[PDB]
C-alpha cells in the first residue's frame, strides 16, 4: 500500500 | 525552570537535523524573481513537496525512540503528519523578515499561484495566525517534532508509546516559552492551540489541489501515496 513511504522508513 | 543538560542536548540534536531542510531563502528568491504561470506553480509546487516528504522521512528517522516503533505505526505518523508538517514550513518560510515590499509581493505572488479562491482565505489565516506568536527557528523545530509524534493520529496501535516519546519534546518546548517570553506565560498554550487549526489542512488538501487552476493535475508516485491523491 504505502511502499515508497516504507522503503524510505526501512532504508 | 532552566533546560536541563540532556534538554540542551536534546534541542541542540533537533536543531542539527532540522538545519537539513531547503534554505528558506532559495525558495522565495524564486517566487518574488518572476511571475510564473498556474501550470509552472503546480509543478514548483509538486517539486517542492516531493523533496518535502523526503526530507521529513529524514528528520524523522532521527526523532529519539521513533526507530523502536511498530513499523506499522511509523508509516501511520507520517502519513498523519505530512501535510500539517509542510503548511507549519510554508507558515514558516512566509513569516522570515525580508526588506520593504517583498512579503506584500510574496503573498500577491502565493495568491495568484493557482489555488482557488476558496482555499486562499484560510490558507493566510493560518500563516498570519503563526507569525503573531513570533515563533523562533527552535520553537518551529520543536512544533515539527510535536506534530509528527501526535499519539492522538488515526491508525496508532500504541498511542503510549508514540505519547512517552512526545512528552519529553513538549517540555523543552515549554521551558523555551518561559524563557523567551516571560511577560506571556500564555504563549506555550496558544503555541499548542495553533496545531489544531493546522489539523483542519488534512481535510481539504486534496481539494485544494485539485480545485488548482490547471488543465491536468500530475503529481509524484511519493505524493500519490503521502497526499492520497
Ligand atoms: O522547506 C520545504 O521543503 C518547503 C518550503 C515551502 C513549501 N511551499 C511551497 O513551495 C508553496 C508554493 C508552491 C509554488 C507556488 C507558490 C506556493 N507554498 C505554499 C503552499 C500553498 C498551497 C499549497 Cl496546497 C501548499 C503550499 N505556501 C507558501 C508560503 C510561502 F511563504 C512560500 F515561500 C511557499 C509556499 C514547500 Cl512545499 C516545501
Amino acid at each position: 500500500d504505502h511502499q515508497l513511504l516504507r522503503y524510505l522508513l526501512d532504508k | 525552570m532552566e533546560l536541563t543538560p540532556d534538554q540542551q542536548t536534546l534541542l541542540h540534536f533537533i536543531m542539527d537535523s532540522y538545519n537539513k531542510q531547503r534554505m528558506p531563502q532559495e525558495i522565495t528568491n524564486k517566487i518574488l524573481k518572476e511571475a510564473f504561470s498556474a501550470e509552472e506553480n503546480f509543478l514548483i509546487l509538486t517539486e517542492m513537496a516531493t523533496n518535502h516528504v523526503q526530507v521529513l522521512v529524514e528528520f524523522t528517522k532521527k526523532l529519539p525512540g521513533f526507530q523502536t516503533l511498530d513499523h506499522e505505526d511509523q508509516i501511520a505518523l507520517l502519513k498523519g503528519s505530512a501535510v500539517e508538517a509542510m503548511f507549519l514550513r510554508s507558515a514558516e518560510i512566509f513569516n522570515k523578515k525580508l526588506p520593504s515590499g517583498h512579503s506584500d509581493l510574496l503573498e500577491a505572488r502565493i495568491r495568484n499561484s493557482g489555488i482557488s479562491d476558496e482555499y486562499i482565505t484560510p490558507m493566510f489565516s493560518f500563516y498570519k495566525s503563526i507569525g503573531e506568536l513570533k515563533m523562533t527557528q527552535e520553537e518551529y523545530a520543536l512544533l515539527t517534532a510535536i506534530v509528527i509524534l501526535s499519539p492522538d493520529r488515526q491508525y496508532i496501535k500504541d498511542r503510549e508509546a508514540v505519547e512517552k516519546l512526545q512528552e519529553p519534546l513538549l517540555d523543552v518546548l515549554q521551558k523555551l516559552c518561559k524563557i523567551h517570553q516571560p511577560e506571556n506565560p500564555q504563549h506555550f498554550a496558544c503555541l499548542l492551540g495553533r496545531l489544531t487549526e493546522l489539523r483542519t489542512f488534512n481535510h481539504h488538501h486534496a481539494e485544494m489541489l485539485m480545485s488548482w487552476r490547471v488543465n491536468d493535475h500530475k503529481f509524484t508516485p511519493l505524493l500519490c501515496e503521502i497526499w492520497d491523491v
